[PDB]
């Protein structure tokens, strides 16, 4: 359950994550990439189902983190990106699960990406993202009980006639410890 | 031979671009062989791409390299 005060906190942070992100995707893709951040509260079951099968999911955590989060990228952007960083244009996004090199090359891509997220957070809780597991099928992750609420961070990656989404799933069972210390005792 | 076959069974999967890169460095006639042992859906594709490779990356190549060399039983000259 989230506060209407704490919500404005996360908006400020992640909005910033989209700024460095916008500038990262642009430097990868080699052409301008606008990114618009949207954030919302949703049931974990309600999010996990809005994930298209198959897709590229990466469940991560940090050192000071108690639990784990999700960083999902829709396959169209995924394959568009791989096409680029390999000397190609990126005109056809295939509809299958990424292979050995595909996932291995894209892993390091979401690590850099994940880092900036950790940097937009540096003012509240610095952390060094350490990616736990990668899975191509969502009905296989089940991070925490399906009823819990999540802070879903949505990033509208657009450019050209193209437009996809990058989601960061911030569970409440990971936000409660730093919720009470940072947005409550000294701030309030 | 055993090379070409593993390289095809392996390359058949990969992105039309992924193949495009690997085959790029390959020996031209051996290139046409694999490029040949693939279905016409990708030939045309892999080939359109192999044409448009002005670019070149030292970390993705050296990644694919360190990936075949631990899947295909031995990468030779070409990529060396």
């Amino acid at each position: 359950k989230f506060s209407k005060e704490q919500l404005r906190t996360f908006q400020m942070i992640h909005e910033n994550f989209g700024r460095a992100l916008s500038t990262y995707l642009s430097g990868r893709l080699r052409t301008f990439v606008d990114v618009e951040i949207s954030i919302d509260q949703l049931t974990y079951e309600e999010f996990i189902r809005s994930v298209m099968i198959p897709s590229f999911i990466v469940i991560f955590t940090g050192d000071v983190f108690e639990g784990s989060a999700i960083f999902e990228m829709r396959l169209d952007l995924f394959y568009t990106m791989l096409d680029i960083i390999m000397g190609g244009p990126g005109e056809n996004p295939p509809n299958r699960p990424p292979t050995e090199i595909e996932t291995s090359i894209m892993r390091k891509e979401v690590t850099n990406m994940l880092t900036l997220l950790a940097q937009a957070w540096s003012d509240f809780q610095y952390f060094i993202p350490s990616i736990e597991n990668v899975e191509t099928n969502p009905q296989f992750v089940q991070i925490v009980p399906p009823n819990e609420i999540v802070l879903l961070v949505t990033a509208s990656v657009s450019w050209g006639e193209f437009t996809s989404f990058i989601n960061v799933c911030w569970p409440f069972s990971l936000l409660e410890p730093l919720l009470e210390k940072l947005s409550d005792r000294f701030w309030m | 031979g055993s090379h070409m076959v593993q390289l095809v069974n392996f390359l058949q999967s990969e992105h039309p671009q992924t193949i495009a890169v690997v085959l790029s460095y390959l020996d031209p006639p051996v290139a046409a062989q694999i490029l040949g042992a693939l279905p016409e859906e990708l030939q045309t594709e892999v080939l359109k791409r192999i044409a448009l490779l002005e670019r070149t990356s030292p970390e993705v190549v050296k990644e694919i390299e360190r990936n075949l060399e631990k899947k295909i039983s031995g990468f030779s000259r070409t990529f060396s």
